[PDB]
RNA sequence: AAAAAGGACGGUGAGCUUCGUGACAAUUAA
RNA sequence: CGGCCCCCUGGACGAAGACUGACGCUCAGGUGCGAAAGCGUGGGGAGCAAACAGGAUUAGAUACCCUGGUAGUCCACGCCGUAAACGAUGUCGACUUGGAGGUUGUGCCCUUGAGGCGUGGCUUCCGGAGCUAACGCGUUAAGUCGACCGCCUGGGGAGUAC
């Protein structure tokens, strides 16, 4: 529902230096200004539109959506967005092969759930001060980067990345298991792993933020 | 390197008007006049031989342009090797 | 590099001044290249050797601005 | 909707800005060590604090002002934009100093030094001289006493390819 | 020099369809024409079209699918350094009948089924695959 | 005083779009020639490659002339 | 008459040989 | 190919146009040019320096190092025609996303400047696809093609014998 004010306001339009173009983004840059690309809206909007749908509809069958941004602009939005919608994040450094190894960090995210029980329990008697100082770091670490997959359980049906490039690392595994891909790509990102391209700011807490908002709204709606 | 006027002059009594500068009689008229020209210089300073690789150059361009006459309107060439001092 | 000590300027900083005017002119270095006699083929690869790692400096004056390391 | 061109046309006359011109930021948050300001560009600009903070170093700014600091770049900075403030509060020095060429208006300094046809003055940071003769009205024969007083200053000469401004009280 | 126009437009159109350009500009010229022409009846390109009098220029229209290439390969067969002619009974199957070779009979430039149908040899131009 | 020449490595002589310096003038040269006499490298000066030749050129001329020294050395 | 991005520091070594022949590889799966 | 100056002279590139009308590309054999060393004749001679001599080092030192030092290096006019003569990449043409620098033309715009927007030539470094055994090359291709020539088919013998 968002509108073409809203994300001119958000500076959404707005791209990278010349210097650092990609080519492959030619399709969607309107020109240049001050050496500074502007992205063109009259195309994003529709294309757009029709992703939104698509979570929309994803968010329907119960679909799990992965929020994926570890800009520390937009960690804790990102992180928000997910807490709202109940749905999860990755906010602290993305751990290579989640996807591909899932089965093996399974084995961490269960040391996370036992830590978060039995050192409520446990360690309040059994303190001893060296160990348990110990395991509060190793905690703090996990779950900092972790926390927000504990419960995930298993594959995700979706996944929502912000700056493409930054995060490529991800959409590599994703594309690996045949994951659709959402992704927010930047002028000097790569879109040939994106499966739905999203043409726009992904530097901007106000940008992001916009982003974030649309798309928490459509998957809530679906669900209910 | 030859002067306007010797290029204004020698234009108009092998073209049709100043203007035709582009035929192949003015053409070889003009590479001959340099050839006679750089005789003289070339007899002396022996070793110049990167003006003589130019001096070639020319030669060979109005061995082709002589070559492409000789093919089509024949009598032309006829008239024009008569006028010029060269034996082939 | 003529340099002449002035009015209440103390002999210390005469040298001083001295030291950073050679340097500038470069005397010492001159002198060293022309000790012997170079071959013109090294040389120019000497030369185009530091070109190539002035090149990576300036390859490396940015770009490098970038990544963590603690 | 109204077409992208006549947006974007709209857009930058609302924002006048240049890389050589000045922008209208917003404080956005303030940080122990960084203040976060946005200017209608691309990113949000992390300001150090000091920047903001008068001459004698006390937080004069407060979330939501609206402060007419200098724009720096776009996305330099690993993909932000970077601002500057003290550059503005230089131009503000710069321009006062003009004011005080043209209009006839006081700007204030000290007398370093004597250099050898005057004396060497500081306005706030920048180099000045003074002509010796010309410091006041009387003819006092041992004009010295005037080093290191604070005392105004009228400018006579601003030359920026040297940062020289040459100033007299007459 | 040039020597070969049909090579430059199987260059033209396996550069092109490699980049993803929506359309490429060549010189034209009346066999670049009848090529096209035969192009278009299989579908390997969209459109052509031709502009000017003193230059003429032939203008394709790329055509894509998933975005992918619609001509896979294509390469030429008689070559000015060396001429290749087929009978009838010998004519190539280019892309085991799912392609096209490209024969210039005596009744004019037409596909190996054409000629095939008509029973005609000539010049393999090109094969299409 | 206050004797400070600052910089900002720009061409002088492109100002005026000179279509050729001069040997002859003296005082712009020496302006762009160290106490030994020797020529200031272009890294130092800023100048364009075209004005430098010129440069080069008039003041090597002028050098022959004797108007200026070729080394302080003497 | 400055602010690191540092312009570059030349300081220097005397000499210090050669290791017999063939054999430690040895394996692979259903 | 590197001080400066004069005389003679070759090529390249750009702007706006005019003219000729395929006159083009490549090229066996052929011809010319072709670093240094070397050779012939006649000059010249500082420095440097094969050979050579002496002094060192070493087990020896016909070397490295030191002190000397002839041819040669220089000039004139011939000869030789070999080089890791290398980009180890033959020439010509077209095509195939970009970025920065260097150099050299040129068009337009409040010239507003120590400006902006184009458009040619040459050149350097990052690199995409693609290619490659890999290294790497990558619009100046080692990518995709076309025209022509040279050349290779195990190492050694051997670039040698006749
Ligand atoms: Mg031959
Ligand atoms: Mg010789
Ligand atoms: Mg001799
Ligand atoms: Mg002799
Ligand atoms: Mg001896
Ligand atoms: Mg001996
Ligand atoms: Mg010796
Ligand atoms: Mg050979
Ligand atoms: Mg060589
Ligand atoms: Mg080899
Ligand atoms: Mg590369
Ligand atoms: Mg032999």
């Amino acid at each position: 529902t968002v509108s073409m004010r809203d994300m001119l306001k958000a500076g959404v339009h707005f791209g990278h230096q010349t210097r650092y173009w990609n080519p492959k983004m030619k399709p969607f840059i309107f020109g240049a200004r001050n050496k500074v690309h502007i992205i063109n809206l009259e195309k994003t909007v529709p294309m757009f539109n029709e992703a939104l749908a698509e979570l929309n509809k994803i968010a329907s069958r119960k679909g799990k959506i992965l929020f994926v941004g570890t800009k520390r602009a937009a960690s804790e939005a990102v992180k928000d967005a997910a807490l709202s919608c109940d749905q999860f994040f990755v906010n602290h450094r993305w751990l290579g092969g989640m996807l591909t190894n899932w089965k093996t960090v399974r084995q961490s995210i269960k040391r996370l759930k036992d830590l978060e029980t039995q050192s409520q329990d446990g360690t309040f008697d059994k303190l001893t001060k060296k160990e348990a100082l110990m395991r509060t770091r190793e905690l703090e670490k996990l779950e900092n980067s972790l926390g927000g997959i504990k419960d995930m359980g298993g594959l995700p049906d979706a996944l929502f990345v912000i700056d493409a490039d930054h995060e490529h690392i991800a959409i590599k595994e994703a594309n690996n298991l045949g994951i659709p891909v959402f992704a927010i790509v930047d002028t000097n990102s790569d879109p040939d792993g994106v499966d739905f391209v999203i043409p726009g700011n992904d530097d901007a807490i106000r940008a992001v933020t916009l982003y974030l908002g649309a798309v928490a709204a459509t998957v809530r709606e679906g669900r209910s | 390197s030859l002067s306007t006027e010797a290029t204004a002059k020698i234009v108009s009594e092998f073209g049709r008007d100043a203007n035709d500068t582009g035929s192949t009689e003015v053409q070889v008229a003009l590479l001959t006049a340099q050839i006679n020209h750089l005789q003289g210089h070339f007899a002396e300073h022996k070793k110049d031989h990167h003006s003589r690789r130019g001096l070639l150059r020319m030669v060979s361009q109005r061995r082709k342009l002589l070559d492409y006459l000789k093919r089509k309107d024949v009598a032309r060439y006829t008239q024009l090797i008569e006028r010029l001092g060269l034996r082939r | 590099p003529v340099i002449k000590v002035r009015e209440n300027e103390p002999f210390d900083v005469a040298l001083r001044r001295f030291k950073r005017s050679c340097e500038k002119a470069g005397v010492l270095a001159e002198v060293r290249r022309r000790e012997f006699y170079e071959k013109p083929t090294t040389e120019r690869k000497r030369a185009k050797a530091s070109a190539v790692k002035r090149h990576a400096k300036k390859l490396a004056r940015e770009n490098a601005r970038r990544t963590r390391l603690y | 909707t109204e077409s992208f061109a006549q947006l974007f046309e709209e857009s930058l006359k609302e924002i006048e800005t240049r890389p050589g011109s000045i922008v209208r930021g917003v404080v956005v948050a303030i940080d122990k060590d960084v203040v976060l300001v946005d200017a209608g560009l691309k990113s949000e600009s992390a300001i150090p604090a000091e920047q903001f903070k008068n001459a004698q170093g006390e937080l004069e700014i407060q979330v939501g002002d609206e402060v007419d600091v200098a724009l720096d770049a776009v996305e330099d900075g690993f993909g932000e934009t970077l601002l500057s403030r003290e550059k503005a509060k230089r131009h503000e020095a710069w321009i006062t100093l003009e004011k005080a060429y043209e209009d006839a208006e006081t700007v204030t300094g000290v007398i370093n030094g004597k250099v050898k046809g005057g004396f060497t003055v500081e306005l706030n940071g920048i180099r000045a001289f003074l002509p010796g003769s010309l410091v006041d009205v009387r003819p006092v024969r041992d004009t010295l006493h005037l080093e290191g007083k604070e005392l105004e200053f009228k400018v006579i000469k601003l030359d920026q390819k040297r940062n020289n401004v040459v100033v007299s009280r007459r | 020099s040039m020597q070969d126009p049909i090579a430059d437009m199987l260059t033209r159109i396996r550069n092109g369809q490699a980049a993803n350009k929506a359309a490429v500009t060549m010189p034209s010229s009346k066999l670049k024409v009848a090529i096209a022409n035969v192009l278009k009846e299989e579908g390997f390109i969209e459109d052509f079209k031709v502009e000017g009098d003193t230059k003429p220029e032939l203008e394709l229209t790329l055509k894509y699918f998933q975005g992918k290439a619609v001509v896979e390969s294509i390469q030429r067969v008689s070559r000015p350094g060396l001429r290749i002619y087929k009978r009838k009974d010998e004519l190539p199957k280019v892309m085991a009948g799912l392609g096209i070779a490209v024969v210039s009979t005596s009744k004019g430039v037409m596909t190996d089924r054409a000629a095939r149908q008509a029973g005609l040899g000539g010049e393999i131009i090109c094969y299409v695959a | 005083m206050a004797r400070y020449f600052r910089r900002r490595k720009f061409c002088r002589f492109t100002a005026e779009g000179v279509q050729e310096i001069d040997y002859k003038d003296i005082a712009t040269l020496k302006n762009y020639i160290t106490e030994s006499g020797k020529i200031v490298p272009s890294r130092i000066t800023g100048t364009r490659a075209k004005y430098q030749r010129q440069l080069a050129r008039a003041i090597k001329r002028a050098r022959y002339l004797s108007l200026l020294p070729y080394t302080d050395r003497h």
